[PDB]
RNA sequence: GAAGAACCUUACCAGGUCUUGACAUCCUUUGACCACUCUAGAGAUAGAGCUUUCCCUUCGGGGACAAAGUGACAGGUGGUGCAUGGUUGUCGUCAGCUCGUGUCGUGAGAUGUUGGGUUAAGUCCCGCAACGAGCGCAACCCUUAUUGUUAGUUGCCAUCAUUUAGUUGGGCACUCUAGCGAGACUGCCGGUGACAAACCGGAGGAAGGUGGGGAUGACGUCAAAUCAUCAUGCCCCUUAUGACCUGGGCUACACACGUGCUACAAUGGGAAGUACAACGAGUCGCUAGACCGCGAGGUCAUGCAAAUCUCUUAAAGCUUCUCUCAGUUCGGAUUGCAGGCUGCAACUCGCCUGCAUGAAGCCGGAAUCGCUAGUAAUCGCGGAUCAGCACGCCGCGGUGAA
């Protein structure tokens, strides 16, 4: 209800533990929480010719991934609201409180 | 391909209208590479720069359509 | 001549169709990833040094 | 050429990046501020002999950390040097910087430090052979599993370039669970520029 | 009521078969089996499970599908049938295996590789 | 190839006449990953065949085949390092292979502007021993045993 | 190299221009530069106009800042891969290359690393004056194929109802998403084998024998390549090979070669109906919808910073009709005219549309290349660089042989 939070990082351990922390901060005070919903994990791609003057054969391709989570909550009491306002850690994964 | 009117640079128009009263001075040096031809140009004599030298050429009637750059070719083959 | 050229871009251009891309630390004119502002080789190397968040090697 | 930068492979898999943040749509300022700060502490390395640099990302501030074999020399006499750091940095950043320090232990078994030292000795016109040998002396005896050392260029300030080095212990390379480090430095007295590259191995 | 299910996968296409007692029939995406299918008489292919067990009728088939071409997903319904018939009697699976048509064909399009025009094509190459 | 022989990828029977040969012939008309068209010209040719002199699209087919499938073949071998071509005892399968090959290819040049009249007429003429495919098999057997003298004890 | 040459970018040529100079540091006076407009100009600039204005004050001062000067000087895509660092190409994904201690030989050297068995392999077993080891092989890694569990939206619709519809009620069953687990190890059967290693067949199983694919490149050879990504010894330019601007090059054409695309048609040309993927991109950008013009497009308006909205109903495919073997209704190079888009500006030197004209070309010598399976062949989709411009390159998927 009227609140949810997205996640976007790279290593899954930090995302999953952030998920556990927020689920604690939600189901602690009140209830009606939603689990750590998986998401399609966008991916990028590049291609660098692995040389410096010639030989456009030797390619060297790299990548990027972005795991995601998503959690909504229902009946947020003033307690867990302000606990959300104060919870900031960890600091490797970007979250965003959203209605 | 410029159906919002043709185009000729102002540092040529003012320098071509300035003769509309009297006779025309035989010389109008320019860059001569961005301008189409307007009806107000017939009878003049404009020299045309080709990146190396300016090329003096008069103005006839049917020679009014295209741009200025089609008379001093910068190729010089032979 | 790379110094006069590098100094050229830091100014506002003469017209809009003139502001191109060129690496920051090095100065390659060609093939600069306009997501990172690195040239082709500089990103290649810096990926090895573990200093671009994200980028790894891609096996699949 | 054929070989692969070995901390370019264990990266992400078993060892992680050393710039821990996340930046969508703001991904050139952050990069070219990280680069700026990473460059500008090369003054310390002249004597501080640092090893690593982290770039954490606050909400609106800069938290980093470093490690060096001499904690007193970096922070200064009464911690005032770290203050000069803070004030030069935020001025360089336009963002409040919050530095931190941890002391490095067993600074023999590093890699960048060892390369720093052997390039130092090579600057003073000393015999490369005994330099490599005593380097691996003090390294292996500090407790390790293998070291290789390479040197190349106009060796002994002499004619056509060469390359040769010596190794003790044993270092598997194609295996992945390796945690092997790597460092590459440069020096010269008057003949262009020399080349030294060092590899260690301290557990899978 | 009584309903029987079973899935099938081929060339990255997947069909969700549904079985029920009827006269021998299949309604692919609320359409007659001869609509989704082109001209294709690869229908013996599709009834081929029946030609070995419950020979050769008669149940009905609800079926969803998505992905791949026609031939791919067409072959991909063949296996929901196998799994459904398998649900009925675990006394049939031997005669299915001996006649096969039970394991998922893992052949699929190849990961290409940089430097080659195709998955394996090598460019023509001047000798001298 | 170098180690040892290898498997052979048998085909399925046909969905009309249920013939391994029919499928094995449909495959040898397809060009560039486009199949249905081949099946269509096959079926239309079959109907045309059965129309005039209706016996079967299958029986006259096998007639034309046994008219074609050879029994020997010159196999160039340099046992003496030279241009020795020795008549070989052709295998069973390759016989059918060559049957279909000569049939389809040499029929492709029959020359009816119509799409599949070319095939139908060809196999109907072959079943009655008129046409170069029959002449092709007879030419193979006339070049075999044309030199079996010096090329048999090998 | 070049993963975007109209100007640039851009080194090169013709012109018009500057000197501690476009860029960095010091020092002397200082002290805060801007920006703005009008003129003459092809601009570079020149010339005038309100002006660049103290951001700390203890009464003493400091930074950004000009401008001038001053000399310290900067500057160079100038030179040498044959003085160099670093980074690649190949032999080669070929199976090899070595060492310590013992022992042999007057010595260069040899033994190990050889013979028999075995193998993808210096992989293993057996015997042997050799005993042991290291970089290599393999394994540890990523992905594909089966699935248990944990979780159910922006995903799914089986059990219910209703609406244009999974939409909206209702549900999380399935599908899918994605974490943790499970699973292939010659593990059991028979046989062959000196009982060893291994090999042939079998069950079970989703896959059986390195399941399929990738990343991963030993000692070294080739004075291979690169001072033009960067760096650097030495040699060199210095009122000029350093620097600013406009215009042209790099797109020149009697000719020889390498790589590609479209074709020489009846499995085809045209016209009309009819369905099915996958990978990814999106805020000054993807356009919904509707209106207009036959078209490239324009107009007003709509969501979308995301499993929601858009690019985007994929094309070959499947069903009918017409065309009859001809340079043809095939082929559409080339060219006239009229338009569209971005762009300060498309002659030199963009992409695209309509009309009109309609070239060579009817399967190609000697010779020569690629390819062992979801491969070859064939058909579409996307995106990197990027106002704009792809038959190239990097990925995806459909059909599917000998
Ligand atoms: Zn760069």
């Amino acid at each position: 209800q009227k609140i949810r939070i997205r996640l976007k990082a790279y290593e899954h351990r930090i995302l999953d533990q952030s998920a556990d922390k927020i689920v604690e901060t939600a189901k602690r005070t009140g209830a009606d929480v939603s689990g750590p919903i998986p998401l399609p994990t966008e991916r990028s791609l590049y291609t660098v010719i692995r040389a410096t003057h010639k030989y456009k054969d030797s390619r060297e391709q790299f990548e990027m991934r972005t795991h995601k989570r998503l959690i909504d909550i229902v009946n947020p009491t003033p307690k867990t609201v302000d606990a959300l306002m104060k919870l900031d850690l960890p600091s490797g994964v970007n979250i965003e409180i959203k209605l | 391909s410029l159906k919002k009117g043709p185009f000729v640079d102002d540092h040529l128009m003012k320098k071509v209208e300035a003769q509309q009263g009297a006779e025309k001075k035989k010389v109008i040096k320019t860059w001569s590479r961005r301008s189409t031809i307007f009806p107000s140009f017939v009878g003049f004599t404009i020299a045309v720069y080709d990146g190396r030298k300016h090329v003096p050429v008069y103005i006839q009637e049917d020679m009014v359509g295209h741009k200025l750059g089609e008379f001093a070719p910068t190729r010089t083959y032979r | 001549a790379k110094k006069s050229m590098i100094a050229k871009n830091k100014r506002p251009a003469k017209h809009s169709t003139q502001a191109y891309t060129r690496c920051e630390r090095c100065g390659r004119p060609h093939s600069v990833y306009r997501k990172f502002h690195l040239c082709r080789i500089c990103f290649r190397e810096l990926a090895y040094k573990g200093q671009i968040p994200g980028v790894k090697k891609a096996s699949w | 050429g054929q070989k692969v930068h070995p901390i370019g492979m264990r990266v992400g898999i078993i060892r992680d990046w050393d710039a821990k943040w996340y930046a969508e749509k703001e991904y050139a300022e952050f990069l070219h501020e990280d680069l700026r700060i990473r460059k500008f502490i090369a003054t310390k390395l002249a004597d501080a002999a640092v090893s690593t640099i982290e770039i954490e990302r606050a909400a609106n501030r800069v938290n980093i950390s470093i490690h060096t074999a001499k904690p007193g020399m970096v922070i200064g006499k009464g911690g005032s040097e770290v203050e000069n750091l803070r004030k030069e940095l935020n001025k360089l950043t336009g963002k409040r910087v919050h530095i931190n320090i941890v002391e490095i232990k067993k600074p023999d078994l590093d890699a960048k430090l060892v390369g720093e030292g052997i390039a130092r000795q090579l600057e003073n016109r000393v015999a490369f052979r005994r330099a490599q040998k005593q380097a691996i002396q003090r390294a292996m005896r500090a407790g390790a599993k293998g070291i290789k050392t390479q040197v190349s260029g106009r060796l002994n300030g002499a004619d056509i370039a060469r390359s040769e080095g010596y190794s003790e212990g044993t270092v598997p390379l194609h295996t992945l669970r390796a945690d092997i480090d790597y460092a590459w430095e440069e020096a010269d007295t008057t003949y262009g520029k020399l080349g030294v590259k060092v590899w260690i191995y301290r557990g899978e | 009521q009584v309903q029987y299910s079973g899935t099938g996968r081929r060339k990255n296409a997947v069909a969700r078969v549904r079985l029920v007692p009827g006269t021998g029939k299949i309604t692919v995406n609320k359409k007659d089996v001869e609509e989704y299918i082109p001209h294709a008489d690869l229908r013996e292919v599709i009834n081929q499970p029946f030609g070995v067990t419950e020979t050769k009728g008669a149940y009905d088939v609800i079926v969803n599908v998505n992905g791949g071409g026609y031939a791919g997903q067409s072959g991909a319904i063949r296996h929901g049938i196998a799994r459904a018939l398998l649900q009925v009697d675990p006394d049939f699976r031997s005669a299915l295996k001996r006649a096969g048509l039970l394991t998922r064909d893992a052949r699929m399009v190849e990961r290409k590789k940089p430097g080659l025009k195709k998955a394996r094509k090598a460019s023509q190459f001047s000798k001298r | 190839p170098r180690k040892g022989p290898v498997a052979k990828r048998d085909v399925l029977p046909d969905p009309i006449y249920n013939s391994k040969l029919v499928t094995r012939l449909i495959n040898r008309v397809m060009v560039d990953g486009k199949r249905g068209i081949a099946a269509n010209i096959i079926y239309n040719s079959f109907d045309i065949i059965k129309e005039s002199t209706g016996n079967d699209p299958l029986e006259v087919f096998e007639q034309a085949m046994k008219n074609v499938m050879p029994v020997l073949e010159v196999k160039a071998r340099r046992v003496g390092g030279s241009n020795y071509q020795v008549p070989v005892e052709v295998r069973p399968e390759r016989r059918t292979t060559l049957g279909l090959r000569w049939v389809v290819n040499y029929a492709r040049l029959r020359g009816e502007h119509t799409m599949e009249e070319r095939l139908a007429k060809e196999i109907m003429d072959a079943a009655n021993n008129t046409g170069a495919s029959v002449k092709k098999r007879e030419d193979t057997h006339k070049m075999a045993d044309a030199n079996r003298a010096f090329a048999h004890y090998r």
